């Protein structure tokens, strides 16, 4: 899952 | 007797612990002002989509206050990075229908974000269709939402169990993000019978699990309308980056 918005806010 | 009081068992500190946290966490990133709204694309009543691009900025500022909202649940950050894009994909929309209950008001029916423009109504909401199978249910589920009269620990909660769910499609270690859901259900179960009087309290939990369920149907039923919205590819440009990713193009 290439998602790097989400994973950049989860982060 | 000891024994019979060790099976009514009070909130523990762990517990009253947890509904601390998950109310900062969801005063952090639910502002009652709306004063964000402002930044959106302008709704447009007067296309009959013409809202499109107004409801799609709310839905996305939306997933991103729900992705600050999830990080702050005990646990969550445990989950690997691949089950907290999934639990999050999966989610979003139906915590966005229950966040939304803040906002909803019985007098008209509508959505009050505080002001004329940033009010939502039946009419603006029913515009791309789907009303019997969508809109009517969604209007339905903050009514009930609404009869419950939770308290905002339960509200809290509610948001919190609907995120970590270990049925989602996609979930790697279903095992631990059962563990996570069930300290938060026990949390709410015990929260429900020692702070809720009766008679509000009867049945409450499984009501609220009945809301979660509702919640399901509900998010099947918007994948369907954004399936075939999307599928034009001009709406699709009407959309966020946000949006696209979380929920696909
Ligand atoms: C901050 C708050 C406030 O409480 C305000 C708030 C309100 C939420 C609402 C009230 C407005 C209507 C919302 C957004 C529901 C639906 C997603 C609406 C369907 C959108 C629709 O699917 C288009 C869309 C698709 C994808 C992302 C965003 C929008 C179809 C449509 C198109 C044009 C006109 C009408 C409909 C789901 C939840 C609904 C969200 C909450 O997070």
């Amino acid at each position: 899952k290439n998602h790097p918005m989400l994973m950049n806010l989860l982060k | 007797s000891p024994l019979k009081d060790s099976l009514r068992p009070k909130l523990s500190e762990e517990q009253q612990h947890i509904i601390a946290i998950l109310l900062d966490a969801h005063h952090k990133t639910y502002d009652p002002t709306y004063a964000d709204f402002r930044d959106f694309r302008p709704p447009v009543r007067m296309s009959p989509l013409s809202m499109l691009p107004h409801l799609a900025d709310l839905v996305s500022y939306s997933i991103q206050k729900v992705i600050g909202f999830a990080k702050m649940i005990p646990g969550f950050r445990d989950l690997t990075s691949d089950d907290q894009i999934v639990l999050l994909k999966s989610s979003a929309i139906e915590v966005i229908m229950l966040r939304s209950n803040q906002s909803f008001t019985m007098d008209d029916m509508s959505w009050d974000c505080g002001s004329q423009d940033y009010k939502y109504d039946v009419t603006d909401v029913s515009k791309a269709g789907h009303t019997l199978e969508l809109i009517e249910p969604l209007i339905k589920f903050q009514v009930g939402l609404k009869k419950l009269n939770l308290h905002e620990e339960e509200h809290v909660l509610l948001m919190a169990i609907c995120i970590v769910s270990p049925d989602r499609p996609g979930v790697q270690d279903a095992k631990l993000v059962e563990a996570i859901q069930d300290r938060l259900s026990n949390t709410l179960q015990t929260y429900i019978r020692c702070r809720h009087p009766p008679p509000g309290s009867h049945q409450l939990y499984a009501k609220m699990i009945q809301k979660l369920a509702d919640l399901r149907s509900l998010n099947e039923e918007h994948s369907k309308q954004y399936r075939s919205l999307s599928f034009q590819p001009e709406n699709s440009m009407k959309l966020t980056p946000l949006v696209l990713e979380v929920f696909g193009n």
